[PDB]
Order: structure tokens, then C-alpha cells, then sequence
């Protein structure tokens, strides 16, 4: 028989490269392509999904980020609309750690990592500095949640706990009274995660408290690293940036080509019943949506063009890898790259901040005792 | 003069809620509110975006009171995400609107009646306590909202004043291939004679096999279940154990036209109280398509008003989560032949039973003692 | 607060303390007034000590 | 037989019977699973042979 797919995504020169691909892809049960633009809005968003539903009659549906910078308010509408019929869909670039738990979205699939193996990512990065008295700086929000949670995970696998965690309001115009209150402590490794504002406006603070010269290092994320904050950035802060977060076409064949993998697992399958067309005429469950979903997240990608794909347990692409940026002399710079297992770095010299070639203790001895 | 609107799905006495809707008198908030009821199917959440398009477009609609005869929480995740995107205040009277979604977003304006995660397990305990039960366990799937709960019932246990006694807490996952062998060897370790269990009712009916197959449900095994365990008291899967115990909302004495007219009345008197008080009352372009940049207009007054409404001496006072502050359960067992019968009745952190000593099911002696 | 004159056995050891390890110490009293106790009423739903 | 070997509760246990019926009394009581750490049996001479 023959069964089609859809997708959504914008730059129609996307549009055509997907038609390549699925082109490219039938040489591989006939497959057929069917996509559209992104309006302005969401219910309107959601009208052409159920409509695009109903013309085709897709079992599988893959959503990517359009050129708005938050990129969050996209992935909403599709998987709402898709979640009534308990249809799967398959994410691309989507990011944000408010996606994380299935309650919320039931189907997700992902290609890039969330903001939470940031966590593990500098878990792994203070065990090969050899630290272990770290301040948490994390602005109270959903990812500033997950992002705290999964390090006090980590930690607490080792039974170390925290020395101090500082937590600040969205968009405070101050926050000066949460530094005056972090620099009273005896330890030195700082991390921070909030959004690229906000970033900046702690820079600053920070700076003015004398609080980036020689005995302290910077433990920052990808958004912290991008944005304004360059502008406002101190010397020696080690960041963290994607391998192929800003491409969006390799992605593309890597989830293709699960999903074909998934579609030809699945047509071997009894009591199957394909997706109704019916989306004003039928509101019920299709019942090839879970197990669809549990066969499609065990689908190990034996080898693909972005490395390994697997699944984790809460739909989440894991097996990625980073490259650690170091800011000099107003400059970025690769330093090293973490393939899972370990970091391994380059030939190139780390500048620490300060100035120091040394590599900082990051830790102080309290003599004044009350 | 602000229009609000009832749509029903499915059979319904419509004619029975005009009397009560047309009996409201609210001569005092002077908001003269006009009503509007429509009837519609169940064909697809599209359908219902379109009907709540063109009655928001028809005449000034401020206001929308959703029933649902069905049993999908898609529907009411549907009608959250409209009420967020369109800005407009939205209700969930019964049925399937009235299912608790986890997590609400945060620039949304919904409100909904029901008891919270919290509050279940608070009226659990306080029916153990009732008991004189003074020692149970904790089995959950993989469901968050399982966790959650279990993790507020450890807090909530944990401070207290009376004693307690918790042999362990198992977190198996059913999704595994070849794993039930596994399960089955770790349910062998319980020992206590009071268990809670927190999953679905496709796995709360494999889990009870499994322990059927175990052998410790007969005689001296107590469970308790949440109210999503159930879900329908009229089909049993005959797979649970007899006299199981589970919480559920009233919906036996609770009337539907009253209850209906009893919201719209509390919705317009707060109304009218807002706009007397404020001052400002919004009434935007409602139209469903190029809703970007009707957000001009803030309506989170009328959210942060919401919260706080009382008529006809009853509360009905909001929380920040979206929960009634005071709901009404009831308790329910099994008997012999497979039915729900109402056994006790809990409000206002108040509960009756209807019998003072509990049906066993010659040992159980009684002793005359002066 | 006020400033006053503190001395005694507890006094005479946290000196003898002090200088055979060699820190310095500011000493101040408690406000509370009370040994310390696990207040873990439900009432505020969090248990601390006082 | 498998529901009324679940009763037993003790650590040690005498076994008096022949050798596919010791077999198959073992396979009952590994599918119950009180045969693995805290439980020691003993059998006579001619469970063996």
C-alpha cells in the first residue's frame, strides 16, 4: 500500500531539500510528502495542522523551529492539535526544557539535547578539573528547575551537596543583593544559567564587586555565551556550544531515516489501523499511536550523518557533542570537545580569568570564624 | 451587559438548564449578563475552535462555560490552549474539561473544578488514620504524576507528629521487554498489609494479575487507589482484587444544570465586582486568526480577580495551581458483586462515613466491658 | 544589641582552643535564647530547628 | 501446592521425597523464589543417589 508523511517547516528552499530527500529516500510500501508554511498565529497554526491531518492522513508528523528567536511558541500548537489523536510527532529543533515531561506533551521526539545534559556536561567538566565546592546560580524558571535538579541529582550520587544555591527573580532590575550574599562564602566556582538579558546585568554586577579577578573561574551555558553578554563578557569564562545545533539539514535525513525505519517495522504489525482522515469528522484515540511511539523510541539508528541517534526514556536525543569555547582577547575559541565519554582537548592554551596561565585552586581557606 | 456563553455535548436536559439559568438573579453586581447556549457534537477539537470563533465573533462573547459527555483530556487540553492564546477567560464545568491537567502555563486564564494531587492523598490518609491503619507502602509506574504524588505524600508524612512506619517504595517500569519476571520477584517483598498504588488502569490490571499470580491480595492485603485508577465506575476489568478502596469526585449528588448555573452566576458577579471596582473591562477583536497582536490589551486583572468569588453562602475561591480550594470527594468500595457503592463523603478537610464500624471482609470477637 | 563582657570555663577553653591551633574568633550570643529544638508542626507544612 | 509452599516462613527445611520429585519441589519453590539467600535445605540419601 502507501502510506504519506508530513512535516512543517519554513525557508522553502527547506521545503524542496525535504522533497530531495524523501525522493532520495523512496529508493529505500510508497511514501509520499506533503508540507506547508508557518502563519502567524497559533489557532490558525492549529486550523492548518487539522487541516494538513485531513488531507493526508500522516501517522507521523515532524515539527522545527521557525525564524522567531524564542522559538518555543511553535512546538506548542502542532503537538496540541496532534496529541488528540494521540498521533506521534518528531522535533527537530526544539530545545527548551519545558517539553521535558510527557504529562504535558505526550508525543515528543527529539533530535538535538535539552538544556539538561548541560548538568551532566559540567558535572563531567568540574570531575576533570578536580572541584568540589561549587556555587549554582540558576534564575527561577521551568529550564532554571530542571537544570537545578538534574545537578543536585548528580551530586548527590556522590553525597556531595551544594555549597550555596543563589536563585533570583526573571527580569530583576537588581541583583546585587544575591552577589553580596554569594561573596560572603568560602568557595569560588561559580556557575551560572539564565537567558542572554539577564546575563549581561550579572556580568555587570559581577564585575563591579571586583568578583572576576585571579582565584575564580566561570561555569556559563550556550545561552549565556551568546547574545548581548559577548558584549559584556569577562575573560577566561568557558562556555559551552552544539556541534551541529545551528545546522538544520543533517538533522533532517538522521530523523528521516528513523522514521523510515519505524514505518517499516510498524506495516509488519496486526490489528494496524492507519491515522483517520476524518480530523472534523472523527475526535477519538487511534490506537497505533502507542505502540508506534514505544517501537519508534527503542529504534536504535545503527550509524547516521550527526553520529549515533538513540532515545532516553523521556524522548530525549542523547549522544551529542560539544564544543568548549574559551573567550580571548574578544575572540572564541575551540578548546576541546566532549564525545560523551570524556573531553579530550587540543593543542591550543587555555587563558583562565585573570590572566593567570596557572590553573586556579578555586577554593579558599576560612580563617575568621564566628 | 457581558455575553457568556454554554455549549453542551452529547444528550442533555438543555431545556431543564434554561429554567435554572434564566432563575439567576444578580440584581446587585448589575452585570445584566446574557446568556447563550449551543449544542454541538463531538467531531474534533477543530470544530470546537471554530464554534468558540464564531460565538466569541457573533455578540461580544466574554465568557464560555465548556461541557463534555466524553472522556478525553486531549478536549481539555485543547481548551486550555485556546483560552492562553485568545486571552479569553474559559471554565470547565464537567465532564471531560473537568480532568486535571498537571501543569498549567503561565500566561493562561483557566479555571476548572476539582481536588488537586494533594488533596487525595491528604483524604487518603486521613481515611487510613480513620482506619486506625498505621502502616503502609508506596508502588508507582512510570507516570510523573505518580512521583509527584508520591513525593508530597513523603513530605506531607514525614513532618508529623504521630507515628509512622514505611517499609519501602518501588518505582518498577512496566515498559520493559522480558522484565516482568524481574517485577514479579521485587513485588515478593512486600510485607506490609497496607498498599498504595499509583499507575493506569491498563497497568493497575496488569499489576494486579501479577500479583494474583504472587498470591498476596486475598486475605490480608489492603490497596488503595487514586481516582484515575477507576475513571468509570460502570465497567470493572474484573481483574481487581475485591474490596479495593479509591477515591473519586462527587458526581452521584452533585447536579449539572445547578452546578452550571451556580458557575455563570459566580463568573458574572466577579465580573461585575472587576468592573465596577477597575474600571476596565476587556472586550478585544475576537477573531481566531491573526491573534499575534491582540495581546495589546492585558486581561491578567480579571485572572488575578478570579480567584476570589463567593454567592449564595458558598466558596468557590481558586488556587494559584488552578484547583478549587474546597472540593467534594467521595469514598467508594467493592462489593461482592463487581459495582461502586458510596461509602463516605469528604469536604472541607471534613469527612462522614456511613457506618461506625467497617464491614470485614469465628474470629473478630466483641467484648461488654464497664 | 549590645555590647558585653563574656568569661569562663567555656571562655578559658575556646582561648586554650585558639591558640594551640592558631584561628581567630568573633563571639556573639544567641537571640533565641533556647538550647535548640526541631520545630516539625504541619501547620507551615517545612520542620526546622530553633 | 505452589500457593501452600508460600506459607513456609522458617530458614531451615527437611525434604523427604525421590529425586523427580525433589526436582520438580525445587522448580515450584524457584518459581516461588524462597530457595536463593536466606533459605538452607536438607535432604536424606536417597534425594541423591
Amino acid at each position: 500500500k502507501i502510506v504519506n508523511i508530513g512535516a512543517v517547516l519554513s525557508t522553502r528552499k527547506h521545503e524542496q531539500m525535504f522533497r530531495e530527500a524523501v525522493n532520495q529516500a523512496n529508493k529505500r510500501i510508497q511514501l509520499q510528502a506533503t508540507s506547508v508554511t508557518h502563519k502567524p498565529n497559533a489557532i490558525q497554526m492549529a486550523l492548518s495542522v487539522c487541516e494538513d491531518l485531513i488531507s493526508s492522513q500522516v501517522y507521523a508528523i515532524l515539527v522545527s523551529h521557525p525564524p522567531t528567536p524564542n522559538d518555543h511558541f511553535t512546538p506548542t500548537p502542532v503537538s496540541y492539535t496532534a496529541g488528540f489523536y494521540r498521533i506521534p510527532v518528531l522535533g527537530l529543533t526544539t530545545r527548551m526544557s519545558i517539553y521535558s515531561d510527557k504529562s504535558i506533551h505526550l508525543s515528543f521526539l527529539r533530535t538535538v539535547p535539552p538544556y539538561s545534559h548541560q548538568s551532566s556536561v559540567w558535572f563531567e567538566m568540574m570531575r576533570v578539573y578536580n572541584w568540589n565546592h561549587i556555587i549554582l546560580l540558576v534564575s527561577d524558571d521551568h529550564e532554571g528547575r530542571a537544570a537545578q535538579k538534574r545537578l543536585e541529582t548528580l551530586l548527590e550520587e556522590r553525597e556531595s551537596k551544594a555549597e550555596k544555591v543563589l536563585q533570583f527573580d526573571p527580569g530583576t532590575k537588581n541583583v546585587t543583593a544575591l552577589l553580596m550574599e554569594a561573596r560572603e562564602l568560602e568557595a569560588r566556582v561559580i556557575i551560572l544559567s539564565a537567558s542572554e538579558d539577564d546575563a549581561a546585568t550579572v556580568y555587570r554586577a559581577a564585575a563591579m564587586l571586583d568578583m572576576t579577578g585571579s582565584g575564580y573561574v566561570w561555569l556559563v551555558g550556550e545561552r549565556e555565551i551568546s547574545g548581548n553578554a559577548l558584549r559584556y563578557a569577562p575573560d577566561g569564562i568557558i562556555g559551552l556550544q552544539l556541534i551541529n545545533g545551528k545546522n538544520e539539514s543533517a538533522h533532517i535525513s538522521d530523523a528521516v531515516g528513523v522514521v523510515a525505519q519505524a514505518v517499516h517495522e510498524l506495516l509488519e504489525k496486526e490489528n494496524i489501523t492507519d491515522p483517520p482522515r476524518g480530523c472534523v469528522g472523527n475526535t477519538n484515540i487511534w490506537k497505533t499511536g502507542p505502540l508506534f511511539k514505544r517501537v519508534l523510541m527503542s529504534s536504535k539508528y545503527a550509524d547516521g550523518v550527526t553520529g549515533r541517534v538513540e532515545f532516553n526514556e523521556d524522548g530525549d536525543r542523547k549522544f551529542a557533542q560539544y564544543s568548549i569555547m574559551n573567550l580571548q582577547n574578544r575572540k572564541l575559541v575551540q578548546v576541546g570537545i566532549y564525545n560523551g565519554t570524556h573531553v579530550i582537548p587540543n593543542d591550543r592554551k587555555i587563558i583562565w580569568p585573570g590572566g593567570e596561565t596557572e590553573k586556579p585552586r578555586g577554593y579558599q581557606m576560612s580563617t575568621r570564624l564566628k | 451587559s457581558i455575553g457568556i456563553a454554554v455549549i453542551l455535548v452529547g444528550t442533555s436536559d438543555e431545556v431543564a438548564i434554561k429554567d435554572a439559568h434564566e432563575k439567576d438573579d444578580f440584581h446587585h453586581l448589575s452585570v445584566v449578563p446574557r446568556v447563550e447556549l449551543v449544542a454541538m457534537n463531538e467531531t474534533d477539537p477543530k470544530s470546537i475552535i471554530t464554534r468558540i470563533c464564531d460565538l466569541m465573533s457573533d455578540r461580544k462573547i466574554q465568557g464560555v462555560v465548556f461541557a463534555d459527555d466524553t472522556d478525553q483530556e486531549a478536549i481539555a487540553q485543547i481548551l486550555d490552549f485556546i483560552s492562553a492564546q485568545t486571552l479569553t477567560p474559559i471554565l470547565g464545568i464537567h465532564g471531560g474539561s473537568s480532568m486535571i491537567m498537571a501543569d498549567k502555563d503561565e500566561s493562561s486564564m483557566f479555571f476548572q473544578f476539582g481536588p488537586s494531587i494533594e488533596q487525595q492523598a491528604s483524604v487518603m490518609l486521613n481515611i487510613m488514620e480513620e482506619y486506625d491503619w498505621y502502616i503502609f507502602s508506596i508502588v508507582t509506574t512510570y507516570f510523573p504524576g505518580y512521583q509527584d504524588f508520591v513525593n508530597k505524600i513523603r513530605s506531607t508524612i514525614e513532618n508529623s507528629f504521630v507515628g509512622w512506619e514505611l517499609e519501602e517504595v518501588l518505582l518498577l517500569d512496566m515498559s520493559l521487554d522480558d522484565g516482568d519476571s524481574k517485577i514479579q520477584n521485587q513485588l515478593k517483598k512486600l510485607q506490609s498489609p497496607i498498599i498504595l498504588l499509583y499507575c493506569t488502569k491498563e497497568e493497575a490490571t496488569y499489576i494486579f494479575e501479577v500479583a494474583n499470580s504472587v498470591g498476596l491480595t486475598g486475605y490480608g492485603y489492603t490497596w488503595i487507589v487514586p481516582s484515575l485508577v477507576a475513571g468509570d465506575t460502570d465497567t470493572v476489568p474484573s481483574e481487581f482484587p475485591t474490596g479495593l478502596i479509591s477515591v473519586s469526585y462527587d458526581e452521584w449528588d452533585y447536579g449539572l444544570p445547578a452546578r452550571v448555573r451556580d458557575g455563570i452566576a459566580i463568573i458574572t458577579t466577579a465580573a461585575s465586582d472587576m468592573l465596577s471596582e477597575h474600571s476596565f473591562i476587556p472586550e478585544p477583536k475576537s477573531s481566531c486568526y491573526n491573534t499575534h497582536e491582540k495581546r495589546i490589551y492585558q486581561s491578567n486583572m480579571l485572572n488575578r480577580y478570579l480567584i476570589n468569588v463567593t454567592f449564595e453562602g458558598r466558596n468557590l475561591s481558586f488556587s494559584e495551581d488552578g484547583y478549587q480550594m474546597h472540593p467534594k470527594l467521595v469514598i467508594i468500595l467493592l462489593n461482592k458483586e463487581r459495582k461502586w457503592e458510596r461509602v463516605g463523603k469528604w469536604k472541607d478537610k471534613s469527612l462522614q462515613m456511613k457506618y461506625y464500624v467497617w464491614p470485614r471482609m469465628d474470629d473478630h470477637l466483641s467484648i461488654v466491658t464497664l | 544589641t549590645v555590647p558585653q563582657c563574656c568569661y569562663g570555663f567555656c571562655i578559658d577553653l575556646l582561648i586554650k582552643l585558639a591558640r594551640t591551633m592558631q584561628f581567630t574568633y568573633e563571639v556573639h550570643l544567641v537571640a533565641d535564647g533556647k538550647f535548640g529544638t526541631q520545630e516539625r508542626v504541619q501547620n507551615s507544612n517545612k520542620k526546622e530547628w530553633n
